[PDB]
């Protein structure tokens, strides 16, 4: 969720 | 910017560049041309990288294995020899070195590990590899370790997990099956397991790699190595008493190891190729031209027939080529390049412990088949919008597991944004763009800006 927020803007 | 009337020659560290430098000062003056020889690290991508772009050396010495790789690029020139040049050499380490039926290479030895032991520290060399950790507990009491291999390259490592069942390509109908790659069936694990236990339990060091356990025999520290041909010469230098013999077996199975052909390769962008060419033919390929190098560093047993019936002789030859025997010749196909890299990772995390073993080889697994992972092999299928005339994305995945179906060149591709309760993947309202750029690939970016 958070680690995956932080990937999605990166991503 | 790779000039004429001179020959840049590439060879490897570990091999005997200093003799082959003494071979270009013989054909340095005989002919009048400049031959210089470089040992640069990662010599086997270094060219496929700089040749590439038209500027590479004008010869280079590795195993007969990455050609095949480079032969597809066509970085290599094709050479073609008269058949009477070709009776020099022994007739099927010319295979070696064919690719689609086009001669790329100059078949020069064959090297393959074996084991090399300490006479005075170890009277009697160990049959198996189940009875080391028995024999080191032995000579850890007197201050020794009693195995150590470089464990950083899996050229090392390979002939323990191939010994039971491991092996790169399934060899079916005179061809390589490229999807059948098993390294993680049930004798791969075996081998892997059996190699991390050595680690977890101090028995070898899983740093160690090639200078650390080549100066330590030389020093007497350890009892066994495992090298090859090009070692014997610093085992020389510090005048251990040594014996080269057949490698343990594993599981009541011979050791296997992947055997290379050293053979050189003319860069198709040089023009200086006949000039290389007569080097080689003329100059290297002959009893002193090979003597040079073998004086500098072995050779193996090499492929020509003439120089061949007197290296025969030596004992040490024997016991490599007896290895050589119970082990395969590598592949000279461009997927080996995946599967050593797929293979150095495996050995390397299951090493260290950054992985479990079954974890390592599934990896493994999907990295030398190069296909997807268990997780993603669900994209594959996917292209709902297809049947395409042109240039396409084929279908991928993002480092989310969004998969990206199949599409049409220059088109904007649109897919539900992801979102997790914890672990639990499900989708939004919302949606993640991506364009299947103009020229066919994936625009490196998705923008996943709308789920909040
Ligand atoms: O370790 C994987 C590596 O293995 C082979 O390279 C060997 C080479 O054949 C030997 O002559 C010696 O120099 O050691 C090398 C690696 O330590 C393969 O040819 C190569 O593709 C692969 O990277």
């Amino acid at each position: 969720a958070h680690s995956n927020r932080k990937l999605m803007e990166i991503i | 910017k790779i000039e004429e009337g001179k020959l840049v020659i590439w060879i490897n560290g570990d091999k005997g560049y200093n003799g082959l430098a003494e071979v270009g000062k013989k054909f340095e003056k005989d002919t009048g041309i400049k031959v210089t020889v470089e040992h640069p690290d990662k010599l086997e991508e270094k060219f496929p990288q700089v040749a590439a772009t038209g500027d590479g050396p004008d010869i280079i010495f590795w195993a007969h294995d990455r050609f095949g790789g480079y032969a597809q690029s066509g970085l290599l020139a094709e050479i073609t020899p008269d058949k009477a040049f070709q009776d020099k050499l022994y007739p099927e380490t010319w295979d070696a070195v064919r690719y689609n039926g086009k001669l790329i290479a100059y078949p020069i030895a064959v090297e393959a590990l074996s084991l090399i032991y300490n006479k005075d520290l170890l009277p009697n060399p160990p049959k198996t590899w189940e009875e080391i950790p028995a024999l080191d507990k032995e000579l850890k009491a007197k201050g020794k370790s009693a195995l150590m291999f470089n464990l950083q390259e899996p050229y090392f490592t390979w002939p323990l997990i191939a010994a039971d069942g491991g092996y790169a390509f399934k060899y079916e109908n005179g061809k390589y099956d490229i999807k059948d790659v098993g390294v993680d069936n049930a004798g791969a694990k075996a081998g892997l397991t059996f190699l991390v236990d050595l680690i977890k339990n101090k028995h070898m060091n899983a740093d160690t790699d090639y200078s650390i356990a080549e100066a330590a025999f030389n020093k007497g520290e350890t009892a066994m190595t495992i090298n090859g041909p090009w070692a014997w010469s610093n085992i020389d230098t510090s005048k251990v008493n040594y014996g080269v013999t057949v490698l343990p077996t594993f599981k009541g199975q011979p050791s296997k190891p992947f055997v290379g052909v050293l053979s050189a390769g003319i860069n198709a962008a040089s023009p200086n190729k006949e000039l290389a060419k007569e080097f080689l033919e003329n100059y290297l390929l002959t009893d002193e031209g090979l003597e040079a190098v073998n004086k500098d560093k072995p050779l193996g047993a090499v492929a020509l027939k003439s120089y061949e019936e007197e290296l025969a002789k030596d004992p040490r030859i024997a016991a490599t080529m007896e290895n050589a025997q119970k082990g395969e010749i590598m592949p000279n196909i461009p997927q080996m390049s995946a599967f050593w890299y797929a293979v150095r990772t495996a050995v390397i995390n299951a090493a260290s412990g950054r992985q479990t073993v079954d974890e390592a080889l599934k990896d493994a697994q999907t990295n030398a088949a190069a296909e997807f992972s268990l997780q993603d092999q669900h994209c594959e299928s996917l292209s709902l919008a297809s049947n395409i005339s042109g240039l396409q994305c084929n279908a991928s995945v993002d480092l989310i597991g969004t998969c990206w179906p199949r599409s049409p060149a220059g088109q904007l591709v649109v897919r539900p944004c992801p979102a997790f309760f914890y672990g639990v993947r499900y989708n939004t309202t919302n949606n993640g763009y991506r364009e299947c750029l103009a020229n066919g690939s994936w625009a490196a970016r998705v923008n996943y800006s709308e789920c909040q």
